[PDB]
């Protein structure tokens, strides 16, 4: 005889049919799901009809003025076999039918937004200073240039010699040219004094500037994301989350919920797509707690700008809903469980899950963090180096121009 | 040597004419202040404001070391004293311009020069320290050309200044 | 029961859904949830009130009756007052209270402590005054010794030798004597030793930023400190400060009498309106109970207690004669003894805020140095700018 | 008629006179409670002769065979009227007797060891950079000069000009010296290279240890004490602490009863004395969590080694002790308030714990916190240099010997 | 009613030496009050008795016989039996199991490092890597530069005497003779700038590297591991894990798989308590892999010094075991579920994972250690100093032979 | 005023050859608080011993950048080259103060002790390299013993003769 399998329409563990109208039948549904599917009615040794829940939900339990609905619902009524589909194992659900084994582990678990910043060139050197401060900087030099050349042609000093120690001392660097009297001694002193606190200055902020950049606390866990309190975190209305945090027992776990409860910014959620836009467009200000298999699934599929962070915080497993009193009862069970310890189970969720995705974070080498810097910050040094040492040739050959005219 | 003169000359008279269109026009900062965010034009009597629900009135603006500042940033008594200063300066590039043989006056008007030209920067660096050193609450510290003429105002005038004194170490040996 | 409750802040309010019930079920706040615990404790069908009179409770001390909450209790308005009441001896012949809930006194109030903008102490932050006397007395003193020593250092030549050395460069001329030597290399090693320290305390100081609470922080510090008081023109702020025995507070009441008369505000957001305009200004000596109110609200700026003065206690009013006044005392007893009020007060008080950072330090950007920190540096060299060109004129002059 | 009154003794309220038994008997006694008893019986009118505690204990509600001790006990079992000596407010006293009024409100205090430190003199100036290091970077500049003289007389340039010119190397000051041997330019180039790399590497090590040295912060109220490990806590097996700390549900109370639940250290103590003694001996990681009055009276001690920090806990009060149906009971009440609202009662506790006190009659002694490097740290440097000074004076003396003799 | 557990696990513990609360409930642990939770639910009475066989459980095919406590279900002296038992076909295929009640896993476990001190690295450690062989091309090429400066303006600077001044610019201290001329000016003043410059980001680059240490563990992923293959890995001499290791399918596992086929410091322990010594005694190789649970428990264990890096090789889990179809056997699945879903179950399973340690205790890391540099930290420049001198007098000794 | 030049110079190089003597056959160097557990041990260069423990009297010797050094720590490479050269310094001053000809003996002269001086503080810095370069190393530590600075002072005394040789060297030249 024949059998019907009924699927539900979820996003990352069914795919619609690409090509839809010209290979229909048994061959509309490319995922996991249906894999897995095929593969256990291989084992096992049935036929799969393919059919569609009505509602288009998961459905419950919930005691209700009647009219249940979803895939428990649809296994209760009769019209079903077996239902090969995303199940969470909960109390609701168990009073009426068994579900077979956990072949994968559900976790709930924060995402939160790619930090990427990038390190600039010459907006980076003077970035540890103000642009009013070098423009100071500049005009004080050319001032006390020009200064020290009229005391020093005031009291055996060109305007070129007179830039060239102004040069060394502003400069921290020695010279074989003094500033005769006493006037020029202490405009000296004064410039020496200026230069060196300034350069005591700007040592000090870039090493401040250093080390608040390094001294910084990535989110790891949840404990961290409770004790942070800088970036909202919210779920859905209703759902397994909500159940979890209404009913949650850590202390950990009740401060995070009164802290959600408080309702500063609210769950501002209404969809999961919703939510992925609005974390996205958040700019890191907004975190989202959701199943582990969303995440790798957005981590991979969707554009490399989320990504996974900490453990699972609680161990809830899955399943595929068997009737109380049929005879496909065990031996799905045995099926389930080999390709569970087999290993081939765990090829299909690589396969479909690491390798048609559209994102290089797994596929390819990640970022060694060897700190320090990476030849960034200190890119304008070198150019205007470079640039410096262009003019210091062209004007001497301006100069043998003069020479040669 | 006429065109060490005449340097001084065309010099001298571009100062005056950038410090008249700075100091004696409200075109200094850009700024998103209130009148709100929109921009002004403060000089040193009168600010203007171009936007907002106030459009069409410019307002008559008012304003042991710290007293010292403050007193200097508001009445910008050494921005008047710079004006002032180089104003005198220019009076006698004037007089050396029609008398040049008094020797006197024209090396005392490059001190005038390097002292105004301090005395401009420091102006500069105090209104900016009752901006910026006092900040109230990016493009705050915006100079609106006329923070550059007086840049122009230093630098120019240290051109002006240093080949009147090299003019000045061959007047030494002129004399 | 029916009990009546004045309209103050912290106690009852007027919820934002006035039309979702009229009634029991139409406040939300400390009181109403005190009342509805002690009903729970003892055993009662609860009701709330407003007074209509709206005075706080007192005596007019000559009509013969009182004002308020007690005034209608003793003249048969009302049977139990859970909204609170300091307890005052006026307040005892004719009204009874039990054990107190909850411990209030006159604290301290000053604005927010900001980080500091100065023109020239900006320079000399790092280290202290008395050390960089001591350098420049060091500096006289080295610079006589190695002119001495060498008796082509003279007056002049070895004390430019000593400033250059002084912000680390060098020298056109060397001496050759083995006292010179000495006294070059050692001083060359403390002049980099000490800019090498300068160096490092700048840099600490400035990735730490770290405030320190201003001097107003205790009673006789406030005493001490030219920073202006003001409180409230009338109440028990003011009956406490008439009479005194501690011989502070009449140094207190006396500066107050001396001072200008504005430190005398009418109304509590009168006086934060005015605080808030300034850092400085007058600070208030108020209720810690109002305090704790006022640093937990929507401008999160003022938000120091400091210490802590007088001792006063708030109580459940009780008519005489009452049967219930024996069982009103046990049932505050155990709820303050167990904990759930202890635990209300928490979750009102300190969970329920609108900001969260008072509770747990946070960090800030470093952001650019700016040019407050920078412009004494500009200052210092005008100045030396300004001094060497009057000394040049005055040479010129001279000679 | 004639009244009595009953006290306790532990500190500081029914002290013995100085004078021993030279006095008459109960007008011996000098402290808070006597005081305060003598001028409530001027206040209404009733003899206070003292009366002898049976046992010295406060006395319990005792469920065991029930009955009662202490002063309650007394008061319940006759021949007792008016307790004077405070005690705390708890439920099993107020369901036997009452009492008037609070004269303080006190609670649960927390105590740290006094942090005193002194900074050293010439130790502290060779404190960021080891001690081993300076002897063998002073033999390598020894040898660097000896053998740059050799490179130098070896191809002017004499051991005096050779020990000048690496002196000036040693630490970049710069000199007139420079050498004509390529060898001397790379011997020169490399002790340069050498000695700023040292010099670098001593002021970042002395930024670091600011840094780290001034980062710390003092414990405080109870968050951070309950987040600090390292600074541990404990109370009293036998006192009403313990039963507070175990009968809370607030979250913070209970995450820190938690905390010494699992006590693995000998952190309980039996008395007060014995675990102020072993906060003495250790002064770097204890508290025992005892009550404010009591805090305040250790912090007053001649060792003069105990702080307050921190906030009142809870919101304990003290009362004093009336039967029911008595005359004294309305009387006293109306008393005690008219001694609260009067300020005497200030004025009592102000001068017998503060005025009489042995230690801390300036408690404000140190409250610049002067955040910034004083003559106690570098100073040492201002010895050396002018001992160098000293030395070189010495020198001086004796190359003038050489120019005189 | 009879249950049984083994005492060779984290989950039951000896009270005190002997006689110590005589009678039935004897042990405290996770497993003996996951027991208690289960019987307050439904209604069962207790039992300690222990299965003498020691080993938890196999399937003995030749002799027919299951060891421990499966076979104590199979044939028949108990009924119910909570242990930390996997499961897998041979045991489900004779004993029905229930949902785990904790997620389980296979993960790799290295030594804790204690410090990094090397040489001449020591001092190429702050500010990136590329930047020195970048700084001496720099160098060669302004150095040539101001050499063809001087040499094309018709000037007392031969190259040896521009490298020299070119490096005194460098170090910051000053040179003999300054070029003097107006082309050289810009060059100078440029070159002077960056090696101000340089000298600032490195002492601050060097105080922000000494003033905190984050200690960026050696591997983070099994991927990663086996690609780097330069520390020893060793799973057991047999077991789940070698099996799995044996019979795997996964691309990269073949790889692993063929890297323990050459196995020469003998990677197969035979013993977890010898492997977990020998991995503390050394922390360069011999590093582990075992399972989730384990590591979590010598986590907190009195050396203090094993970490996880993340990531789980299997997915497995324990489950209670029930002899055939009874009125217990839903009773207990139903009841094992309602305290996973319910909060009691991960409460009590982290409470006394998380109480029990004092190595966990003192979470993230501790900042009260500053310490002083070394020669560690210095003895690069010792070393690139004495290098330095050394052939100076070398090319010294070799310019006497050379020149006389 | 030669003469005692050569004295001081003669005893100088004698006190540096009963040094090395001294610091090869004795084990004074450290004061280490070793094992013997903190424990005084005279660990040396050539022979580690203890003074107290369960053990005392029976004792025994010690042993792409980083081979190199823990090859010279274990054999001690740099200071037997060290007093290898130093021997052949003192056989060189010993022919030098016998003949007074030749010139080029004391060039040989001042490169040995300079090449002394090197490879003492090459071996004393891989020595403390070896001793304080390990982070497990241990509540009393420090306190170097009487041998090390020992070394040090045959060090000092190497300068010292270092000038006052090259010294020789330098009026010798100017003579010739
Ligand atoms: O016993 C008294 N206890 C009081 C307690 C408080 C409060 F702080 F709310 F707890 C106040 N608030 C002061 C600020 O404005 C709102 C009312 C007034 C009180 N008054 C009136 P006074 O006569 O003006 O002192 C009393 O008499
Ligand atoms: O009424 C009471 N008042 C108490 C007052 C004090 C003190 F603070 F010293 F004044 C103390 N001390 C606590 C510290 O150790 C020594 C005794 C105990 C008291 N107890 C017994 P508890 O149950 O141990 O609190 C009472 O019953
Ligand atoms: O069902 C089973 N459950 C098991 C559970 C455990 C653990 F939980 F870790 F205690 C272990 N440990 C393996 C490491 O050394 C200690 C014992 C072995 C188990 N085995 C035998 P395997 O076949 O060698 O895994 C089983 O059969």
């Amino acid at each position: 005889r024949t059998y019907i399998v009924t699927t539900i329409l979820e996003d990352p563990y069914v795919m619609l049919k690409k090509n839809a109208n010209q290979f229909e039948g048994n061959d509309r549904y490319e995922g996991y799901c249906v894999e897995l599917a095929a593969e256990i009615a291989k084992h096992v040794g049935y036929s799969y009809r393919l059919e569609i829940v009505s509602d288009g939900k998961y459905g419950a339990r919930d005691p209700d003025t009647k009219a249940w609905n979803g895939m428990v619902g649809e296994l209760v009524y009769g019209r079903a076999d077996v239902a090969v589909a995303p199940l969470t194992i909960t109390l609701v659900r168990e009073e009426v039918i068994d579900f077979s084994k956990p072949f994968m582990s559900l976790g709930i678990s924060i995402m939160i937004k790619k930090p990427q910043k990038s390190k600039p060139g010459v907006f980076s050197f003077l970035d540890p200073l103000a642009y009013e401060i070098w423009m100071c900087i500049v005009f004080a030099y050319i001032g006390v240039s020009v200064v020290l050349f009229l005391v020093s042609r005031f009291s055996e000093f060109g305007i070129f010699n007179s830039l060239w120690f102004s040069l060394g001392a502003f400069m921290q660097q020695g010279c074989d040219i003094s500033p005769r009297s006493l006037s020029g001694r202490i405009v000296g002193g004064v410039w020496w004094f200026f230069t060196l606190i300034i350069i005591s200055s700007y040592t000090a902020n870039l090493a401040a500037f250093l080390t608040v950049e390094r001294m910084v606390s990535p989110i790891e866990s949840a404990e961290d994301l409770a004790k942070q309190t800088e970036i909202a975190y919210g779920t859905l209305e209703a759902g397994s989350t909500k159940e979890f945090f209404r009913r949650s027992k850590i202390a950990v776990f009740e401060k995070m919920w009164t802290y959600m409860k408080s309702a500063e910014p609210s769950v501002f959620v209404r969809t999961t797509e919703e939510g992925m836009i609005r974390v996205r467009k958040s700019k890191g200000k907004y975190a989202y707690l959701l199943e582990s298999t969303m995440n790798e699934y957005i981590e991979q599929r969707k554009p490399c700008d989320t990504m996974k962070v900490g453990g699972n915080l609680d161990s809830k497993g899955y399943g595929i809903a068997t009737p109380k009193g049929s005879a496909l009862r065990n031996p799905v069970n045995l099926a389930v469980l080999k390709l569970n310890e087999q290993g081939l189970l765990d090829k299909l969720k690589n396969k479909w899950w690491y390798d048609k995705g559209e994102c290089g974070s797994g596929g390819g080498d990640s970022k060694d963090k060897t700190s320090a810097l990476s030849l960034s910050n200190v890119a304008g040094v070198f150019y205007i180096l470079i640039g410096g040492l262009g003019l210091a040739m062209l004007v001497a050959l301006i100069e043998f121009c003069y020479k040669s005219r | 040597r006429g065109v060490q003169m005449l340097l001084t000359t065309v010099g001298a008279f571009a100062a005056f004419s950038l410090m008249t269109i700075a100091v004696g026009t409200d075109y200094w900062l850009y700024s998103r202040g209130v009148c709100e965010e929109v921009m002004t034009h403060s000089g040193l009597w009168r600010t203007c404001c171009l936007e907002g629900n106030f459009k069409g009135l410019c307002k008559q603006i008012d304003h042991t070391a710290e007293y010292f500042l403050r007193a200097v940033r508001a009445s910008s008594i050494f921005p008047i004293l710079s004006v002032i200063l180089l104003f005198m300066g220019g009076l006698c590039i004037a007089a050396s311009e029609f008398y040049k043989t008094r020797h006197n006056i024209i090396l005392s008007a490059g001190i005038f020069f390097v002292s105004a030209g301090l005395s401009n920067i420091i102006g500069i660096i105090v209104y900016i320290s009752a901006n910026a050193g006092d900040p109230s609450k990016k493009n705050s510290y915006s100079y609106g050309w006329s923070f550059y003429f007086g840049a122009l105002s230093f630098i120019i005038a240290e051109m002006v200044g240093v080949l009147a004194v090299h003019m000045f170490i061959d007047r030494h040996k002129q004399l």
